[PDB]
């Protein structure tokens, strides 16, 4: 037949249409004459250098667009579009002839070339579907709320004669009905039949929940649900909680006997999935030689810190403290018998209203390994080890808290100051050993907890005293308070010049909402090449200047009658030297280094005081 | 005829994946072994262990789905809680 | 080119019945019902007409009529072959309908005395289909069926049963149960309860202060509360920014005062006049009540949601009555409403994600029963943090003791009972006030230079007198933005202008109270 | 890892780490079995 001559239907349906032989030998060639005859605008082969990829990588998968399928030949599409379940097996077997015929021996390392379209013109929403879109190829959005795990399907099945001892050769599975044979060839029987495990050849199968995204749900209604059934190398794209869009067919659950069930005769409906799609930290020898070039301009520090939250006025020590912690630095073990950590942790107490969330969500953004937990509030995961049970699948499950499954990267605590007991004891034991420990349900069991704390939290009555000191402001103790780096301290002070510069920001962030710069995508990977292959020296040339530094701080400390100055502060010095080095790339931590360190940890402890102390010891260290 | 017969002892175990490389809010899985003779009361919960086995499937919604499993043969603990 | 079903609707019935006043007497007649809609479940298919195929022969028998069961031939039409019971079916080659159930409950004034509500299974099909969403009241008009109803097995009485008459019979069981109850098929679903007046009302220049002596007539006084309920009721502007940051646009009071005060009357008038709102209580209420609850379908195979009070309330006004009263579950529900608005489920394996864009009317009793004019308004509050912050604007209704408020007060109380309704004299009626306010909320003000310049130094105004019982932030920036918002609106114009700022400074202003002294 | 596994590792040998969280208790099952006919008598024997 020829093409035009396909475009009158002489049968009951499509699908009868499709199946006659003459029709099917038709459409392949056709199928055959679209693979080797495409030409882009300058006429490039879009589909050869796609198939000369295809060898590369070695793939299983071919992608194809449905406007270039459009642009040729429009009857394929309209068959496309009505009856795909019959075209795909006919355009997946043209698909592995051409490659074939392009690289050989490939049927070997690949046995099945599958079709996945790409673009379709009509997108629906989950609540728009009716039965008229049965057996149909559809384009949907939604968000993905469960998942399950990788379960095997039979691809090609051999079965044993339990007679005569035979293994049956293989027969295919169509994803419909399971398939059962009668006959044994060389006994000539219809006796017992079992399929052979060992020799059988399988396929990957898992299954999706989507729900309509909330935002386009119309008012006072409520979002609908369907199921979505992936197949070989589409399992375990999208993660929960991703919003994706699918190509596929819908169809009905044959659900089982229609008989008993007394009531309606009503039907269940899934969909088959053809494609995937979504509507990173890793780096190459292109942007090394950049990072490498960003390192040698001097100031790359101050740089640094006016990148970070890029949408906060002020507060320039609290994101030089979050530039500290989100560097980090060096751990240490001395021949196997001592540790000291390297991570910095960084405490924000603050009035009401200073946008301490607002920086908890941009580390959030920034990091690689960062996790959030509330106090008191609900969030997806706690702070306390436990075993529960999995709603789905109906097992028993260790599970950690944020701090277990932050090992290596940051946990955010909001609302620090109103913890339970049973939280605070968790913390206690993580901050201070660093390995949360366990025993349940015959569970006995110490887990890795190298991570570093952020922490918010709210003075008590609500504002700042500042003529009492830190530890008679806030409900949380010394032995937690000790074990942190940097306090920083938000105080709402009533002054009238910087209330100008404050308005002026917001209001502008209104007025643009309605209906040194480095940029962020770069700094997020220079981040995670910096702390994986960057650790910094403390050639110690440089210990004169420290021993006298500290000398002095621990003879002044006493005699002002304040806090004590003990050698976990020195501890701090030299841990934040190693961070403010290893931005510049460097090799050995550097004087510069080691003087900047210096101003956080000494106006940290200043500015913790009281007023009078304060006062005398603004004035004693004024040189460092 | 009981008295005239010999049994050996079979055993089940679960692993899971490390608590801590385990994606930011999902469940973590797990898988179920089997083990005989030789290899029996030889680990307790709570232990990080390395096992060789063989990946296979038993019969347990969907047209055609089986469940996997490994059988064991052999066992090797990181080191034990003294 | 199948034949195109066809379904017919009649309408406009001469009488409405109640739900609880249908009998058995008018089984397969056409009546017209009313009630509430709670819940409503997914559009899936129905077998209509449907294909077989003979075991014994291969033959074909197509359009067998269904009629609420599933139906099989009973005859092979071949004159040979003698099949009557063996049957496979071909679902590629049938035709399905659209189905959906609807389940409905009595209206709040059609209940009797001491008895609970009664509740009703609708069926829908073709296109009446996702008509009616949950919190409606609509008016049904179709056919009065009985399905199968397996619960009755265990009643005291007579149940009937059925068997085959074995007089007649050459010799040389089968017993069925009749047992059914009432259900509802529904062909017409309507949902019940120009421009000259409106472009009237848009002129006259005291609008704004006959709107606000429009509001909740019944009450004497209280101007401020007046004033603030109407901003509520027209709202301000939802913003995004690049960083996907969401900038809320909802306004949420709470009104402070102890049971002596007249505090309820005015959420009674909301719950009576605005579109969409709900009236709940403290003690009344549980978190799934407000929330919202998963059930499962008979018919198998899904499960439905079925909404709470914040869910009934979407794009509308939720009163709450005696918040002190609430737990602290409760309480962080109802934060993730104000900060978020969306409500999450994980219950039975089941996630998801829902929207709750309301806003909150809450009434709170002092801590100590009276208010302490000593304290501050955070000492007389037993609220958490986080939710006290995210309030706008704090009404205290404190009592004075004065002749003449007395005396009219009175005259007010007795001329009600005496003369009925004949004295209120509004200047505008609810159906007029309705319009108005759905004309309103379509406009859409922008900041002007002058104002941003007026802004900053009224934030500065504030603090500076501000160094009280409620302390100044950002916050209340933010909160006098969609004030002006919200009085642009009241006066139906698309850009604000300074004498706004004016009027939200001076209500914010005065909203707030001086803790008194000793000495 | 425990989540790189698919179809191509099936009647495979595969090395894999994790943690213990269940052990059952031992069942029994048989190696040698020996049996007879309730009618006629007739003896055998079975090796697994
Ligand atoms: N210095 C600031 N610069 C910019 N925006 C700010 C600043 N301080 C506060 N804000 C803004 O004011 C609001 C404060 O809300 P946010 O929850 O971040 O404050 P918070 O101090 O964390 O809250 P609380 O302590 O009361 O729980 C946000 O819109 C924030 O962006
Ligand atoms: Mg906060
Ligand atoms: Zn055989
Ligand atoms: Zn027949
Ligand atoms: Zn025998």
């Amino acid at each position: 037949l020829t093409l035009e001559s396909l475009s009158n239907v002489k049968a009951n349906s499509y699908s009868e249409w499709i199946t006659q032989p003459n029709v099917s030998r038709t459409i392949a060639r056709e199928l055959k004459s679209f693979l080797l005859e495409y030409t882009d605008e300058t006429g490039r082969s879009v589909y050869g250098a796609r198939i000369r990829t295809l060898g590369e990588m070695n793939s299983e998968s071919l992608e194809v667009n449905y406007r270039h399928l459009a642009e040729s030949k429009a009857i394929l599409a309209l068959f496309l579009a009505k009856c795909p379940e019959e075209m795909l097996k006919i355009f997946d077997l043209v698909a592995m002839e051409a490659t074939e015929l392009h690289y050989p021996d490939y049927a070997r390392i690949h046995s099945e070339i599958h079709v996945r379209i790409s673009d379709f013109p009509t997108i629906y929403s989950l609540r728009e579907l009716r039965e008229s879109n049965l057996s149909s190829l559809v384009r949907v959005t939604g968000v993905v709320t469960r998942r399950t795990g990788v379960f095997p399907q039979l691809k090609y099945v051999k079965f044993n004669c339990l007679k005569c001892g035979s293994i049956l050769g293989p027969f295919f599975q169509d994803s419909n009905e399971e398939i059962r044979i009668s006959f044994c060839t060389n006994c000539k029987s219809k006796g017992p039949f079992r399929v052979n495990g060992e020799k059988t050849v399988y396929r990957n199968y898992q299954r999706v929940t989507l729900q309509e995204a909330p935002g386009t749900v119309p008012p006072g209604r409520l979002p609908r649900h369907r199921e979505v059934i992936l197949l070989a190398d589409l399992v375990d794209v999208s993660k929960p909680g991703e919003e994706v869009e699918v190509t596929g067919i819908y169809k009905n659950n044959y659900d089982g006997n229609l008989n008993a069930k007394n009531g309606f005769p009503v039907f269940a409906t899934i969909i088959e999935a053809n494609s995937i799609k979504r509507r990173v930290f890793s780096w190459t020898e292109e942007e090394e030689r950049e990072f490498r070039k960003i390192s040698r301009d001097r100031g790359i520090i101050d740089k640094i810190i006016s990148s970070m939250a890029p949408s906060i006025y002020g507060h320039r020590d609290i994101k030089t403290a979050v530039a500290c912690s989100l560097f980090g630095g060096v751990p240490k073990n001395v021949n196997g018998k001592h540790s000291i950590r390297g991570d910095i942790n960084v405490l924000l107490l603050g009035d009401p209203g200073t946008a301490k969330s607002q920086i908890l969500k941009y580390v959030e953004k920034t990091a690689h390994r960062a996790v959030f937990a509330t106090g008191q509030g609900a969030s997806a995961v706690g702070l306390t080890a436990s075993v529960r049970k999995d709603p789905i699948t109906k097992e028993w499950t260790l599970e950690g808290g944020a701090l277990v499954l932050a090992d290596k990267g940051v946990c955010l605590i909001d609302e620090f100051d109103k913890m339970n007991d049973q939280d605070r004891t968790s913390i206690h034991e993580a901050m201070e050993q660093q390995s949360i420990s366990i025993s349940k349900a015959g569970i006995v069991t110490t887990l890795q907890a190298r991570c570093s704390i952020i922490a918010a939290a709210n003075p008590n009555g609500g504002r700042y005293n500042s003529t009492l000191p830190l530890a008679q402001n806030v409900s949380l103790t010394e032995p937690i308070l000790s074990r942190f780096d940097i306090l920083c301290v938000v105080r709402d002070l009533v002054d009238e010049e910087a209330d100008e510069r404050l308005a002026t920001f917001v209001v502008d962030s209104h007025v643009r909402s309605h209906p040194s710069p480095i940029p962020q995508e770069l700094l997020m990977k220079y981040i995670h090449y910096a702390r994986t292959k960057i650790y910094p020296k403390l050639h110690q040339m440089d210990m004169d200047k420290v021993s006298r530094v500290y000398a002095d701080l621990r003879r002044e400390s006493i005699s002002t009658g304040s806090f004590p100055i003990t050698v976990r502060h020195l501890e701090s010095i030299l841990r934040i030297a190693e961070s403010f080095a290893k931005m510049r790339l460097s090799e050995f931590v550097s004087s510069y280094d080691l003087d900047r360190a210096i101003k956080v940890v000494v106006d940290s402890f200043v500015d913790a005081q009281k007023v009078s102390v304060r006062r005398q010891l603004r004035r004693s260290f004024a040189i460092y | 005829i009981h008295e005239s017969s010999k049994f050996i002892d079979q055993q089940f175990l679960k692993l899971q994946e490390i608590p801590e490389l385990v994606p930011v809010g999902e469940m973590p899985r797990n898988l179920t072994m089997t083990c005989d003779r030789y290899l029996t009361n030889k680990v307790i919960p709570g232990t990080r262990v390395t096992i060789v086995g063989i990946y296979s499937i038993y019969n347990s919604s969907g047209v055609a789905i089986r469940t996997p499993y490994i059988k064991i043969l052999g066992i090797q603990s990181d080191v034990e809680t003294s | 080119q199948t034949e195109r079903v066809f379904q017919i609707s009649f309408f406009n019935l001469p009488t409405v019945h109640r739900i609880r006043d249908i009998r058995s007497e008018k089984i397969g007649s056409l009546l017209s019902i009313s009630g509430t809609v709670t819940r409503t479940s997914e559009v899936r298919p129905e077998l209509y007409k449907a294909s077989f195929t003979c075991d014994m022969c291969r033959a074909i028998v197509d359009n067998v009529e269904q009629s609420f069961k599933y139906t099989e031939p009973t005859f092979c039409p071949n004159p040979s072959c003698e099949n009557r019971a063996f049957w496979t079916l071909n679902v590629t080659r049938s035709r399905f309908l659209d189905w959906q159930k609807v389940r409905i409950q009595e209206n709040a004034n059609e209940i009797p005395t001491g008895s609970m509500p009664r509740t009703l299974d609708v069926i829908l099909r073709g296109d009446s289909v996702e008509r009616a969403k949950p919190g409606d009241r609509c008016k049904f008009t179709g056919v009065e069926i009985v399905v199968p109803d397996v619960t009755q097995l265990g009643l005291p009485g007579v149940k009937p049963s059925s068997t085959l008459d074995t007089r007649g019979i050459s010799k040389t069981l089968g017993v069925r149960d009749l047992t059914y109850k009432i259900s509802f098929l529904a062909c017409h679903v309507i949902s019940i309860g120009e421009i000259n007046e409106l472009k009237e009302m848009v002129k006259d220049e005291h609008i704004y202060d006959k709107l606000v002596r429009s509001i909740a007539p019944a009450v004497f006084g209280h101007e401020a509360v007046k004033k603030g309920i109407l901003l509520q009721m027209l709202g301000g502007v939802h913003k995004s920014t690049v960083e996907g940051i969401k900038l809320r646009g909802d306004i949420n009071i709470c009104v402070v005062g102890d049971p002596s005060t007249s505090k309820s009357q005015f959420l009674k008038y909301v719950v009576g006049f605005a579109p969409r709102s709900v009236y709940t209580s403290g003690k009344a209420s549980s978190a799934a009540g407000l929330t919202a609850a998963v059930v499962r379908d008979e018919e198998g195979g899904d499960y439905t949601i079925e909404a709470g009070a914040l869910m009934l309330a979407d794009n509308g006004i939720c009163c709450i009555d005696e918040f002190d009263k609430m737990d602290i579950s409760d309480q962080v529900a109802i934060h993730e409403a104000m900060e978020q608005q969306t409500i999450s489920i994980a219950k039975a394996g089941i996630h998801a994600t829902l929207n709750a864009r309301t806003s909150i009317l809450a009434a709170a009793n002092p801590v100590g029963g009276r208010y302490n004019r000593k304290l501050s308004l955070r000492g007389n509050l037993n609220m958490t943090a986080p939710i006290m912050s995210r309030f706008d604007l704090f009404f205290v209704i404190l009592d004075d003791c004065n002749e003449k408020i007395d005396t009219e007060l009175a005259s007010h109380i007795v001329d009600l009972h005496m003369k009925r309704d004949e004295a209120i004299e509004p200047p505008f009626s609810a159906e007029q006030l309705r319009r108005y306010i759905k004309y309103a909320r379509t406009f859409k003000p922008i900041l002007t230079k002058e104002a941003r310049s007026y802004l900053v130094e009224k934030y500065k105004e504030l603090r500076k007198d501000d160094a009280s019982s409620y302390r100044i932030t950002v916050r209340q920036l933010e909160s006098m933005i969609r004030l002006s918002e919200a009085i642009a609106r009241a006066n139906c114009v698309d850009e604000i202008t300074p004498s706004f700022i004016a009027e939200a400074y001076d209500l914010l202003r005065q909203s707030i109270i001086r803790v008194d002294v000793d000495d | 890892p425990l989540r790189d596994l698919d179809s191509e590792h099936v009647s495979k040998i595969v090395r894999l780490s994790g943690i213990i969280i269940s052990t059952s208790v031992l069942s029994s099952r048989a190696t040698y079995l020996s049996i007879m006919c309730r009618n006629c008598r007739h003896t055998t024997s079975i090796t697994i």
